[PDB]
Protein backbone atom coordinates (compact mmCIF):
# COMPACT_ATOMS: atom_id res chain seq x y z
CA UNK A 1 0.00 0.00 0.00
CA UNK A 2 2.83 2.37 1.05
CA UNK A 3 5.09 1.26 -1.72
CA UNK A 4 2.86 2.46 -4.52
CA UNK A 5 1.74 5.51 -2.36
CA UNK A 6 5.36 6.71 -1.89
CA UNK A 7 5.90 7.46 -5.62
CA UNK A 8 3.08 9.99 -5.79
CA UNK A 9 3.85 11.37 -2.36
CA UNK A 10 7.45 11.98 -3.51
CA UNK A 11 6.14 13.98 -6.60
CA UNK A 12 3.70 15.86 -4.38
CA UNK A 13 6.66 16.83 -2.11
CA UNK A 14 8.51 18.26 -5.07
CA UNK A 15 5.47 20.35 -6.12
CA UNK A 16 4.78 21.89 -2.72
CA UNK A 17 8.57 22.51 -2.19
CA UNK A 18 8.69 24.23 -5.59
CA UNK A 19 5.83 26.76 -5.04
CA UNK A 20 7.50 27.76 -1.72
CA UNK A 21 10.76 28.57 -3.58
CA UNK A 22 8.85 30.37 -6.35
CA UNK A 23 6.66 32.58 -3.98
CA UNK A 24 8.99 35.64 -3.21
CA UNK A 25 11.22 35.23 -6.15
CA UNK A 26 11.19 36.71 -9.65
CA UNK A 27 13.80 36.06 -12.37
CA UNK A 28 15.49 33.47 -10.29
CA UNK A 29 18.14 31.06 -11.65
CA UNK A 30 16.96 27.42 -12.10
CA UNK A 31 20.16 26.36 -10.37
CA UNK A 32 19.21 28.37 -7.27
CA UNK A 33 15.82 26.52 -7.29
CA UNK A 34 17.58 23.09 -7.79
CA UNK A 35 19.74 23.77 -4.76
CA UNK A 36 16.78 24.75 -2.46
CA UNK A 37 14.78 21.66 -3.43
CA UNK A 38 18.11 19.64 -3.35
CA UNK A 39 17.17 17.54 -6.21
CA UNK A 40 18.51 17.10 -9.75
CA UNK A 41 18.27 19.97 -12.29
CA UNK A 42 16.45 18.09 -15.15
CA UNK A 43 13.73 16.68 -12.92
CA UNK A 44 13.16 20.22 -11.63
CA UNK A 45 12.80 21.70 -15.28
CA UNK A 46 10.24 19.07 -16.06
CA UNK A 47 8.19 19.54 -12.91
CA UNK A 48 8.34 23.28 -13.35
CA UNK A 49 6.76 23.02 -16.76
CA UNK A 50 3.82 20.81 -15.48
CA UNK A 51 3.09 23.39 -12.82
CA UNK A 52 2.86 26.22 -15.36
CA UNK A 53 0.34 24.18 -17.28
CA UNK B 1 -11.72 32.04 -42.78
CA UNK B 2 -9.41 30.32 -45.29
CA UNK B 3 -9.39 26.43 -45.41
CA UNK B 4 -6.26 25.59 -43.27
CA UNK B 5 -7.16 21.87 -42.89
CA UNK B 6 -6.57 20.74 -46.46
CA UNK B 7 -3.22 22.31 -46.62
CA UNK B 8 -1.86 21.40 -42.99
CA UNK B 9 -2.22 17.55 -43.08
CA UNK B 10 -0.16 17.12 -46.28
CA UNK B 11 2.43 19.82 -45.18
CA UNK B 12 2.86 18.68 -41.59
CA UNK B 13 3.75 15.08 -42.37
CA UNK B 14 5.98 15.70 -45.34
CA UNK B 15 7.91 18.83 -44.24
CA UNK B 16 8.46 17.47 -40.80
CA UNK B 17 10.39 14.42 -42.24
CA UNK B 18 12.79 16.76 -44.19
CA UNK B 19 13.07 19.02 -41.11
CA UNK B 20 14.18 16.06 -39.04
CA UNK B 21 17.29 15.70 -41.23
CA UNK B 22 17.81 19.56 -41.56
CA UNK B 23 17.47 20.60 -37.89
CA UNK B 24 16.97 19.39 -34.34
CA UNK C 1 -26.64 -0.22 -34.00
CA UNK C 2 -28.73 2.65 -35.18
CA UNK C 3 -26.02 5.25 -34.21
CA UNK C 4 -23.85 4.31 -37.25
CA UNK C 5 -26.73 5.34 -39.65
CA UNK C 6 -26.44 8.90 -38.24
CA UNK C 7 -22.62 8.92 -38.57
CA UNK C 8 -22.73 7.66 -42.21
CA UNK C 9 -25.02 10.42 -43.47
CA UNK C 10 -22.51 12.71 -42.12
CA UNK C 11 -19.46 11.45 -44.19
CA UNK C 12 -20.16 12.89 -47.75
CA UNK C 13 -20.26 16.25 -46.01
CA UNK C 14 -16.48 16.10 -44.95
CA UNK C 15 -14.60 18.58 -47.31
CA UNK C 16 -11.54 16.39 -46.95
CA UNK C 17 -12.95 13.60 -49.08
CA UNK C 18 -16.26 13.56 -50.86
CA UNK C 19 -16.17 10.33 -52.97
CA UNK C 20 -14.95 7.42 -50.71
CA UNK C 21 -17.43 8.33 -48.09
CA UNK C 22 -20.44 7.47 -50.37
CA UNK C 23 -19.61 3.84 -50.23
CA UNK C 24 -19.51 4.08 -46.35
CA UNK C 25 -22.91 5.82 -46.39
CA UNK C 26 -24.77 3.06 -48.40
CA UNK C 27 -23.86 0.06 -46.38
CA UNK C 28 -25.93 0.20 -43.10
CA UNK C 29 -29.11 1.90 -44.69
CA UNK C 30 -29.30 -1.06 -47.22
CA UNK C 31 -29.54 -3.58 -44.39
CA UNK C 32 -32.01 -1.72 -42.26
CA UNK C 33 -34.64 -0.94 -44.99
CA UNK C 34 -34.15 2.76 -45.61
CA UNK C 35 -34.53 2.04 -49.32
CA UNK C 36 -38.19 3.03 -49.52
CA UNK C 37 -37.73 6.58 -48.09
CA UNK C 38 -34.35 7.03 -49.79
CA UNK C 39 -35.87 8.71 -52.90
CA UNK C 40 -37.06 11.52 -50.78
CA UNK C 41 -33.91 11.48 -48.45
CA UNK C 42 -31.63 11.72 -51.62
CA UNK C 43 -32.20 15.51 -51.96
CA UNK C 44 -30.68 16.04 -48.43
CA UNK C 45 -27.71 13.79 -49.57
CA UNK C 46 -27.03 16.21 -52.52
CA UNK C 47 -26.40 19.14 -50.12
CA UNK C 48 -24.06 16.80 -48.25
CA UNK C 49 -22.51 16.29 -51.74
CA UNK C 50 -23.11 13.20 -53.95
CA UNK C 51 -25.19 10.05 -53.35
CA UNK C 52 -24.91 6.60 -55.08
CA UNK C 53 -28.67 5.84 -55.26
CA UNK C 54 -30.36 4.11 -58.17
CA UNK C 55 -32.44 7.30 -58.88
CA UNK C 56 -29.41 9.51 -58.22
CA UNK C 57 -28.26 11.81 -61.01
CA UNK C 58 -25.09 12.36 -58.84
CA UNK C 59 -21.62 11.56 -60.00
CA UNK C 60 -20.89 8.34 -58.29
CA UNK C 61 -23.06 5.54 -59.69
CA UNK C 62 -20.02 3.36 -59.19
CA UNK C 63 -21.62 1.64 -56.17
CA UNK C 64 -25.09 2.28 -57.46
CA UNK C 65 -27.98 0.44 -55.77
CA UNK C 66 -29.81 -2.24 -57.78
CA UNK C 67 -33.54 -1.51 -58.70
CA UNK C 68 -34.76 -4.71 -56.85
CA UNK C 69 -33.84 -3.33 -53.34
CA UNK C 70 -36.12 -0.21 -53.72
CA UNK C 71 -39.08 -2.42 -54.72
CA UNK C 72 -38.37 -5.10 -52.10
CA UNK C 73 -38.54 -2.60 -49.24
CA UNK C 74 -41.73 -1.03 -50.54
CA UNK C 75 -43.60 -4.37 -50.79
CA UNK C 76 -42.29 -5.21 -47.29
CA UNK C 77 -43.56 -1.93 -45.78
CA UNK C 78 -47.09 -2.52 -47.31
CA UNK C 79 -47.10 -6.11 -46.06
CA UNK C 80 -46.21 -4.87 -42.61
CA UNK C 81 -49.21 -2.34 -42.78
CA UNK C 82 -51.56 -5.17 -43.94
CA UNK C 83 -50.69 -7.27 -40.81
CA UNK C 84 -51.11 -4.18 -38.62
CA UNK C 85 -54.66 -3.27 -39.81
CA UNK C 86 -55.67 -6.77 -39.03
CA UNK C 87 -54.00 -6.70 -35.57
CA UNK C 88 -56.09 -3.60 -34.95
CA UNK C 89 -59.38 -5.52 -35.83
CA UNK C 90 -58.39 -8.26 -33.34
CA UNK C 91 -57.61 -5.61 -30.66
CA UNK C 92 -61.18 -4.57 -29.87
CA UNK C 93 -61.93 -8.25 -29.13
CA UNK C 94 -59.30 -8.19 -26.22
CA UNK C 95 -58.46 -4.96 -24.40
CA UNK C 96 -58.73 -1.79 -26.36
CA UNK C 97 -55.97 -0.03 -24.40
CA UNK C 98 -53.36 -2.81 -24.47
CA UNK C 99 -53.51 -4.34 -27.91
CA UNK C 100 -54.07 -1.23 -30.08
CA UNK C 101 -51.11 0.65 -28.27
CA UNK C 102 -48.59 -2.16 -28.63
CA UNK C 103 -49.19 -2.50 -32.27
CA UNK C 104 -49.34 1.34 -32.89
CA UNK C 105 -46.07 1.96 -31.07
CA UNK C 106 -44.27 -1.01 -32.87
CA UNK C 107 -45.56 0.34 -36.22
CA UNK C 108 -44.03 3.79 -35.45
CA UNK C 109 -40.62 2.48 -34.69
CA UNK C 110 -40.68 0.44 -37.94
CA UNK C 111 -41.71 3.57 -39.80
CA UNK C 112 -38.83 5.38 -38.09
CA UNK C 113 -36.31 2.77 -39.21
CA UNK C 114 -37.36 3.37 -42.76
CA UNK C 115 -37.06 7.20 -42.06
CA UNK C 116 -40.68 8.07 -42.79
CA UNK C 117 -41.21 10.90 -40.40
CA UNK C 118 -44.96 11.55 -41.06
CA UNK C 119 -46.00 7.97 -40.54
CA UNK C 120 -43.90 7.86 -37.32
CA UNK C 121 -45.56 10.90 -35.62
CA UNK C 122 -49.10 9.68 -36.10
CA UNK C 123 -48.41 6.09 -35.10
CA UNK C 124 -46.58 7.18 -31.85
CA UNK C 125 -49.26 9.68 -30.93
CA UNK C 126 -51.86 7.29 -29.64
CA UNK C 127 -49.32 5.40 -27.51
CA UNK C 128 -48.33 8.63 -25.60
CA UNK C 129 -52.00 9.27 -24.79
CA UNK C 130 -52.17 5.75 -23.28
CA UNK C 131 -50.41 4.12 -20.37
CA UNK C 132 -47.07 2.58 -21.25
CA UNK C 133 -43.83 1.93 -19.26
CA UNK C 134 -41.77 4.94 -18.35
CA UNK C 135 -38.45 3.55 -19.81
CA UNK C 136 -40.24 2.60 -23.12
CA UNK C 137 -41.73 6.07 -23.25
CA UNK C 138 -38.21 7.71 -23.31
CA UNK C 139 -36.83 5.22 -26.03
CA UNK C 140 -39.79 5.89 -28.49
CA UNK C 141 -39.40 9.79 -28.38
CA UNK C 142 -35.62 9.34 -28.98
CA UNK C 143 -36.60 7.41 -32.28
CA UNK C 144 -38.39 10.62 -33.63
CA UNK C 145 -35.10 12.51 -32.80
CA UNK C 146 -33.11 9.67 -34.52
CA UNK C 147 -35.08 10.11 -37.81
CA UNK C 148 -34.21 13.87 -37.95
CA UNK C 149 -30.38 13.31 -37.20
CA UNK C 150 -30.36 10.89 -40.25
CA UNK C 151 -32.24 13.41 -42.34
CA UNK C 152 -29.91 16.32 -41.52
CA UNK C 153 -32.40 18.94 -41.32
CA UNK C 154 -31.18 21.20 -38.44
CA UNK C 155 -34.48 22.85 -37.52
CA UNK C 156 -36.06 19.39 -37.01
CA UNK C 157 -33.51 18.24 -34.40
CA UNK C 158 -34.46 21.06 -32.05
CA UNK C 159 -38.13 20.21 -31.58
CA UNK C 160 -37.63 16.64 -30.61
CA UNK C 161 -34.79 17.30 -28.23
CA UNK C 162 -36.66 19.83 -26.14
CA UNK C 163 -39.64 17.51 -25.62
CA UNK C 164 -37.54 14.38 -24.80
CA UNK C 165 -35.38 16.49 -22.48
CA UNK C 166 -38.41 17.27 -20.11
CA UNK C 167 -39.57 13.59 -20.01
CA UNK C 168 -36.11 12.16 -19.13
CA UNK C 169 -35.56 14.12 -15.94
CA UNK C 170 -39.15 13.63 -14.76
CA UNK C 171 -38.67 9.91 -15.04
CA UNK C 172 -36.65 7.73 -12.68
CA UNK C 173 -34.48 6.24 -15.39
CA UNK C 174 -30.81 7.27 -15.22
CA UNK C 175 -29.77 4.84 -17.94
CA UNK C 176 -32.18 6.38 -20.39
CA UNK C 177 -31.00 9.94 -19.60
CA UNK C 178 -27.67 8.82 -20.91
CA UNK C 179 -29.15 7.67 -24.23
CA UNK C 180 -30.29 11.13 -25.14
CA UNK C 181 -26.74 12.40 -24.58
CA UNK C 182 -25.41 10.22 -27.45
CA UNK C 183 -28.11 11.44 -29.92
CA UNK C 184 -27.46 14.93 -28.84
CA UNK C 185 -23.72 14.09 -29.03
CA UNK C 186 -24.14 13.32 -32.81
CA UNK C 187 -25.88 16.69 -33.02
CA UNK C 188 -22.88 18.48 -31.43
CA UNK C 189 -20.35 17.07 -34.12
CA UNK C 190 -22.98 17.87 -36.78
CA UNK C 191 -22.74 21.54 -36.02
CA UNK C 192 -19.34 23.31 -36.37
CA UNK C 193 -18.56 23.36 -32.59
CA UNK C 194 -16.89 19.90 -31.87
CA UNK C 195 -16.02 20.86 -28.19
CA UNK C 196 -19.56 20.49 -26.92
CA UNK C 197 -19.78 16.78 -27.98
CA UNK C 198 -16.89 15.32 -25.89
CA UNK C 199 -18.71 15.60 -22.57
CA UNK C 200 -21.73 13.59 -23.58
CA UNK C 201 -19.61 10.72 -24.76
CA UNK C 202 -17.50 10.57 -21.49
CA UNK C 203 -20.78 9.96 -19.54
CA UNK C 204 -22.45 7.49 -21.83
CA UNK C 205 -19.65 4.79 -21.94
CA UNK C 206 -20.24 4.23 -18.16
CA UNK C 207 -24.01 3.93 -18.35
CA UNK C 208 -26.03 3.24 -21.51
CA UNK C 209 -26.29 -0.64 -21.41
CA UNK C 210 -26.22 -2.34 -24.82
CA UNK C 211 -29.51 -2.06 -26.71
CA UNK C 212 -29.79 0.74 -29.34
CA UNK C 213 -26.02 0.97 -29.19
CA UNK C 214 -22.89 -0.68 -30.76
CA UNK C 215 -20.41 -2.94 -28.84
CA UNK C 216 -18.45 -1.65 -25.69
CA UNK C 217 -15.07 -1.66 -27.47
CA UNK C 218 -16.22 0.43 -30.62
CA UNK C 219 -17.84 2.93 -28.18
CA UNK C 220 -14.60 3.34 -26.05
CA UNK C 221 -12.57 4.09 -29.19
CA UNK C 222 -15.04 7.05 -30.01
CA UNK C 223 -14.76 8.17 -26.34
CA UNK C 224 -11.02 8.87 -26.16
CA UNK C 225 -10.93 10.52 -29.62
CA UNK C 226 -13.46 13.18 -28.84
CA UNK C 227 -11.94 13.77 -25.27
CA UNK C 228 -8.63 14.83 -26.92
CA UNK C 229 -10.16 17.62 -29.06
CA UNK C 230 -11.84 19.65 -26.12
CA UNK C 231 -9.53 18.92 -23.28
CA UNK C 232 -5.97 20.27 -22.67
CA UNK C 233 -3.25 18.43 -20.73
CA UNK C 234 -4.58 19.06 -17.08
CA UNK C 235 -8.11 18.09 -17.96
CA UNK C 236 -7.07 15.07 -20.11
CA UNK C 237 -4.54 13.89 -17.48
CA UNK C 238 -6.96 13.86 -14.52
CA UNK C 239 -9.88 12.45 -16.43
CA UNK C 240 -8.50 9.61 -18.62
CA UNK C 241 -4.94 8.86 -17.46
CA UNK C 242 -5.70 8.76 -13.64
CA UNK C 243 -8.23 6.03 -13.94
CA UNK C 244 -8.21 2.49 -12.58
CA UNK C 245 -10.70 1.48 -15.27
CA UNK C 246 -8.43 1.54 -18.35
CA UNK C 247 -5.74 -0.65 -16.71
CA UNK C 248 -8.35 -3.21 -15.62
CA UNK C 249 -9.95 -3.31 -19.12
CA UNK C 250 -6.72 -3.51 -21.16
CA UNK C 251 -5.98 -1.48 -24.26
CA UNK C 252 -6.99 -2.26 -27.77
CA UNK C 253 -6.52 1.40 -28.60
CA UNK C 254 -2.76 2.02 -29.39
CA UNK C 255 -3.17 4.42 -32.46
CA UNK C 256 -5.61 6.85 -30.69
CA UNK C 257 -3.63 6.20 -27.41
CA UNK C 258 -0.45 7.80 -28.97
CA UNK C 259 -2.51 10.94 -29.92
CA UNK C 260 -3.65 11.28 -26.22
CA UNK C 261 -0.09 10.57 -24.82
CA UNK C 262 1.79 13.10 -27.09
CA UNK C 263 0.06 16.08 -25.43
CA UNK C 264 1.24 14.93 -22.00
CA UNK C 265 4.82 14.37 -23.16
CA UNK C 266 4.63 17.87 -24.64
CA UNK C 267 6.66 16.84 -27.71
CA UNK C 268 4.86 18.32 -30.74
CA UNK C 269 7.00 16.19 -33.15
CA UNK C 270 5.15 13.14 -31.86
CA UNK C 271 1.80 15.20 -31.87
CA UNK C 272 1.87 16.50 -35.37
CA UNK C 273 2.92 13.09 -36.74
CA UNK C 274 -0.11 11.52 -35.09
CA UNK C 275 -2.32 14.46 -36.15
CA UNK C 276 -1.99 14.37 -40.01
CA UNK C 277 -2.72 10.59 -40.00
CA UNK C 278 -5.42 10.50 -37.30
CA UNK C 279 -7.40 13.23 -38.86
CA UNK C 280 -7.83 11.30 -42.03
CA UNK C 281 -8.08 7.90 -40.32
CA UNK C 282 -10.84 8.50 -37.68
CA UNK C 283 -12.80 11.39 -39.26
CA UNK C 284 -13.55 9.66 -42.64
CA UNK C 285 -14.72 6.38 -41.12
CA UNK C 286 -17.16 7.87 -38.53
CA UNK C 287 -18.43 11.51 -38.32
CA UNK C 288 -16.98 13.82 -35.68
CA UNK C 289 -16.66 16.69 -38.12
CA UNK C 290 -18.55 17.60 -41.36
CA UNK C 291 -16.36 20.76 -41.44
CA UNK C 292 -12.75 19.89 -41.51
CA UNK C 293 -11.42 23.46 -40.83
CA UNK C 294 -12.70 23.55 -37.30
CA UNK C 295 -10.80 20.40 -36.15
CA UNK C 296 -7.24 21.28 -37.23
CA UNK C 297 -7.60 25.01 -36.36
CA UNK C 298 -8.50 24.25 -32.74
CA UNK C 299 -5.73 21.49 -32.32
CA UNK C 300 -2.94 23.66 -33.76
CA UNK C 301 -3.75 26.63 -31.44
CA UNK C 302 -3.48 24.19 -28.44
CA UNK C 303 -0.20 22.41 -29.64
CA UNK C 304 1.59 25.85 -30.13
CA UNK C 305 0.07 27.46 -27.01
CA UNK C 306 1.04 24.64 -24.70
CA UNK C 307 4.67 24.48 -26.03
CA UNK C 308 4.99 28.25 -25.64
CA UNK C 309 3.42 28.54 -22.14
CA UNK C 310 5.97 26.26 -20.62
CA UNK C 311 9.19 27.47 -22.41
CA UNK C 312 10.12 30.99 -23.15
CA UNK C 313 12.61 30.46 -25.82
CA UNK C 314 13.24 28.00 -28.58
CA UNK C 315 15.39 27.84 -31.62
CA UNK C 316 13.79 28.12 -35.11
CA UNK C 317 14.91 24.63 -36.04
CA UNK C 318 13.15 23.08 -33.04
CA UNK C 319 10.08 25.23 -33.79
CA UNK C 320 9.94 24.19 -37.50
CA UNK C 321 10.48 20.55 -36.83
CA UNK C 322 8.07 20.16 -33.95
CA UNK C 323 5.14 21.98 -35.59
CA UNK C 324 5.81 20.15 -38.89
CA UNK C 325 4.85 22.38 -41.70
CA UNK C 326 7.01 25.07 -43.44
CA UNK C 327 8.45 28.07 -41.60
CA UNK C 328 6.39 30.19 -44.08
CA UNK C 329 3.13 28.44 -43.23
CA UNK C 330 3.99 28.63 -39.49
CA UNK C 331 4.62 32.38 -39.70
CA UNK C 332 1.17 33.03 -41.35
CA UNK C 333 -0.57 30.75 -38.81
CA UNK C 334 0.82 32.64 -35.93
CA UNK C 335 -0.68 35.97 -37.00
CA UNK C 336 -4.16 34.50 -36.72
CA UNK C 337 -3.23 32.83 -33.37
CA UNK C 338 -2.02 36.16 -31.93
CA UNK C 339 -5.25 37.97 -32.76
CA UNK C 340 -7.16 35.86 -30.02
CA UNK C 341 -4.86 37.30 -27.31
CA UNK C 342 -4.20 34.12 -25.41
CA UNK C 343 -0.98 33.36 -27.38
CA UNK C 344 0.83 36.75 -27.44
CA UNK C 345 4.30 35.92 -28.56
CA UNK C 346 6.83 37.58 -30.74
CA UNK C 347 9.17 35.91 -33.24
CA UNK C 348 12.71 37.12 -33.97
CA UNK C 349 13.94 35.34 -37.20
CA UNK C 350 16.67 37.92 -37.64
CA UNK C 351 18.14 37.02 -34.30
CA UNK C 352 16.72 33.50 -34.34
CA UNK C 353 15.11 33.48 -30.88
CA UNK C 354 11.43 33.11 -30.65
CA UNK C 355 10.41 34.85 -27.48
CA UNK C 356 7.05 34.26 -25.70
CA UNK C 357 5.94 37.11 -23.45
CA UNK C 358 3.05 35.00 -22.12
CA UNK C 359 0.86 37.28 -19.94
CA UNK C 360 -1.44 35.31 -17.64
CA UNK C 361 -3.38 38.18 -16.48
CA UNK C 362 -6.72 39.93 -16.20
CA UNK C 363 -6.39 41.05 -19.92
CA UNK C 364 -7.15 37.38 -21.03
CA UNK C 365 -10.46 37.29 -19.10
CA UNK C 366 -11.29 40.88 -20.06
CA UNK C 367 -10.74 40.06 -23.71
CA UNK C 368 -13.29 37.31 -23.45
CA UNK C 369 -16.21 39.50 -22.19
CA UNK C 370 -15.57 41.98 -24.99
CA UNK C 371 -15.25 39.44 -27.76
CA UNK C 372 -18.31 37.24 -26.99
CA UNK C 373 -20.68 40.27 -26.57
CA UNK C 374 -20.34 41.11 -30.34
CA UNK C 375 -22.42 38.29 -31.83
CA UNK C 376 -25.46 38.97 -29.67
CA UNK C 377 -25.12 42.62 -30.05
CA UNK C 378 -25.41 42.58 -33.84
CA UNK C 379 -28.21 39.98 -33.63
CA UNK C 380 -30.89 41.98 -31.52
CA UNK C 381 -30.93 44.94 -33.93
CA UNK C 382 -31.94 42.50 -36.65
CA UNK C 383 -34.66 40.77 -34.42
CA UNK C 384 -36.13 44.22 -33.42
CA UNK C 385 -36.40 45.56 -37.07
CA UNK C 386 -38.34 42.37 -37.96
CA UNK C 387 -40.78 42.46 -34.90
CA UNK C 388 -41.78 46.14 -35.31
CA UNK C 389 -43.23 45.99 -38.85
CA UNK D 1 -28.13 64.52 -5.20
CA UNK D 2 -24.93 65.01 -7.22
CA UNK D 3 -25.90 68.69 -8.12
CA UNK D 4 -27.12 69.25 -4.45
CA UNK D 5 -23.69 68.00 -3.34
CA UNK D 6 -21.76 70.57 -5.44
CA UNK D 7 -23.65 73.69 -4.15
CA UNK D 8 -23.29 72.22 -0.68
CA UNK D 9 -19.51 71.57 -0.92
CA UNK D 10 -19.01 75.07 -2.23
CA UNK D 11 -20.55 76.60 0.96
CA UNK D 12 -18.20 74.72 3.29
CA UNK D 13 -15.09 75.97 1.28
CA UNK D 14 -16.26 79.66 1.59
CA UNK D 15 -16.19 79.42 5.38
CA UNK D 16 -12.61 78.39 5.40
CA UNK D 17 -11.57 80.75 2.80
CA UNK D 18 -13.15 83.90 4.38
CA UNK D 19 -11.57 82.91 7.72
CA UNK D 20 -8.01 82.72 6.35
CA UNK D 21 -8.31 86.32 5.06
CA UNK D 22 -9.53 87.29 8.40
CA UNK D 23 -6.74 85.43 10.31
CA UNK D 24 -3.88 86.78 8.07
CA UNK D 25 -5.05 90.33 8.46
CA UNK D 26 -7.39 91.28 11.26
CA UNK D 27 -5.54 88.81 13.61
CA UNK D 28 -8.07 86.02 14.30
CA UNK D 29 -6.24 83.11 16.06
CA UNK D 30 -4.15 80.41 14.08
CA UNK D 31 -5.43 76.90 15.08
CA UNK D 32 -3.66 73.64 14.08
CA UNK D 33 -6.98 72.13 12.88
CA UNK D 34 -7.61 74.69 10.03
CA UNK D 35 -4.06 74.35 8.71
CA UNK D 36 -4.04 70.53 8.87
CA UNK D 37 -7.13 70.33 6.72
CA UNK D 38 -5.88 72.55 3.91
CA UNK D 39 -2.44 70.86 3.47
CA UNK D 40 -3.94 67.35 2.89
CA UNK D 41 -5.78 68.40 -0.25
CA UNK D 42 -2.43 69.12 -2.03
CA UNK D 43 -0.72 66.05 -0.72
CA UNK D 44 -3.18 63.25 -1.64
CA UNK D 45 -3.11 64.07 -5.49
CA UNK D 46 -6.04 61.80 -6.69
CA UNK D 47 -5.47 60.07 -10.04
CA UNK D 48 -8.33 59.30 -12.41
CA UNK D 49 -8.65 55.67 -13.24
CA UNK D 50 -10.63 53.07 -15.16
CA UNK D 51 -13.84 51.01 -14.67
CA UNK D 52 -17.60 50.87 -13.83
CA UNK D 53 -19.76 50.31 -16.97
CA UNK D 54 -22.19 47.80 -18.24
CA UNK D 55 -24.18 47.21 -21.50
CA UNK D 56 -27.07 44.91 -20.37
CA UNK D 57 -30.02 47.26 -20.51
CA UNK D 58 -31.07 46.74 -24.22
CA UNK D 59 -31.57 42.91 -24.17
CA UNK D 60 -34.23 43.18 -21.43
CA UNK D 61 -36.58 45.66 -23.26
CA UNK D 62 -36.17 43.51 -26.54
CA UNK D 63 -37.26 40.36 -24.70
CA UNK D 64 -40.28 42.13 -23.28
CA UNK E 1 -8.97 -4.68 7.11
CA UNK E 2 -8.24 -7.03 4.19
CA UNK E 3 -10.50 -4.91 1.84
CA UNK E 4 -8.31 -1.76 2.38
CA UNK E 5 -5.13 -3.44 1.11
CA UNK E 6 -6.72 -4.13 -2.27
CA UNK E 7 -8.58 -0.80 -2.55
CA UNK E 8 -5.85 1.55 -1.65
CA UNK E 9 -3.01 0.04 -3.44
CA UNK E 10 -4.39 -0.75 -6.97
CA UNK E 11 -7.48 1.40 -7.47
CA UNK E 12 -6.20 4.52 -5.65
CA UNK E 13 -9.43 5.20 -3.74
CA UNK E 14 -7.60 6.07 -0.47
CA UNK E 15 -10.82 7.36 1.18
CA UNK E 16 -12.68 4.12 0.69
CA UNK E 17 -9.66 2.06 1.96
CA UNK E 18 -9.39 4.32 5.04
CA UNK E 19 -13.01 3.97 5.96
CA UNK E 20 -12.55 0.20 5.79
CA UNK E 21 -9.46 0.13 8.09
CA UNK E 22 -11.34 2.43 10.57
CA UNK E 23 -14.27 -0.20 10.68
CA UNK E 24 -11.75 -2.98 11.58
CA UNK E 25 -9.88 -0.76 14.09
CA UNK E 26 -13.15 -0.02 16.11
CA UNK E 27 -14.22 -3.62 16.22
CA UNK E 28 -10.79 -4.86 17.17
CA UNK E 29 -10.22 -2.66 20.34
CA UNK E 30 -13.22 -4.07 22.22
CA UNK E 31 -11.54 -7.56 22.48
CA UNK E 32 -8.12 -5.83 22.24
CA UNK E 33 -6.81 -7.93 19.34
CA UNK E 34 -3.05 -7.44 18.18
CA UNK E 35 -4.72 -6.82 14.86
CA UNK E 36 -5.79 -3.44 16.17
CA UNK E 37 -2.12 -2.34 16.19
CA UNK E 38 -1.86 -3.14 12.43
CA UNK E 39 -5.08 -1.40 11.43
CA UNK E 40 -4.01 1.90 12.98
CA UNK E 41 -0.80 1.81 10.99
CA UNK E 42 -2.82 1.52 7.69
CA UNK E 43 -5.05 4.52 8.42
CA UNK E 44 -1.95 6.67 8.63
CA UNK E 45 -0.64 5.24 5.29
CA UNK E 46 -3.81 6.27 3.43
CA UNK E 47 -3.97 9.93 4.61
CA UNK E 48 -0.25 10.56 3.87
CA UNK E 49 -1.05 9.36 0.25
CA UNK E 50 -3.75 12.10 -0.02
CA UNK E 51 -0.92 14.42 1.22
CA UNK E 52 -2.66 15.80 4.22
CA UNK E 53 0.38 15.19 6.45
Amino acid sequence: IISTHLAKLYDNLLEQNLIRVIEPFSRVQIEHISSLIKLSKADVERKLSQMIL
Amino acid sequence: NVEDDFSNQLRAELEKHGYKMETS
Amino acid sequence: MPLENLEEEGLPKNPDLRIAQLRFLLSLPEHRGDTAVREELMAAVRENNMAPYYEALCKSLDWQMDMDLLSKMKKANEEELKRLDEELEDAEKNLGESEIRDAMMAKAEYLCQIGDKEGALTAFRKTYDKTVALGHRLDIVFYLLRIGLFYMDNDLITRNTEKAKSLIEEGGDWDRRNRLKVYQGLYCVAIRDFKQAAELFLDTVSTFTSYELMDYKTFVTYTVYVSMIALERPDLREKVIKGAEILEVLHSLPAVRQYLFSLYECRYSVFFQSLAVVEQEMKKDWLFAPHYRYYVREMRIHAYSQLLESYRSLTLGYMAEAFGVGVEFIDQELSRFIAAGRLHCKIDKVNEIVETNRPDSKNWQYQETIKKGDLLLNRVQKLSRVINM
Amino acid sequence: NQVHGLKGLNSKLLDIRTYLEKVASGKLPINHHIIYQLQDVFNLLPDASLQEFVKAFYLKTNDQ
Amino acid sequence: MQSGIIHAAEEKDWKTAYSYFYEAFEGYDSIDSPKAITSLKYMLLCKIMLNTP
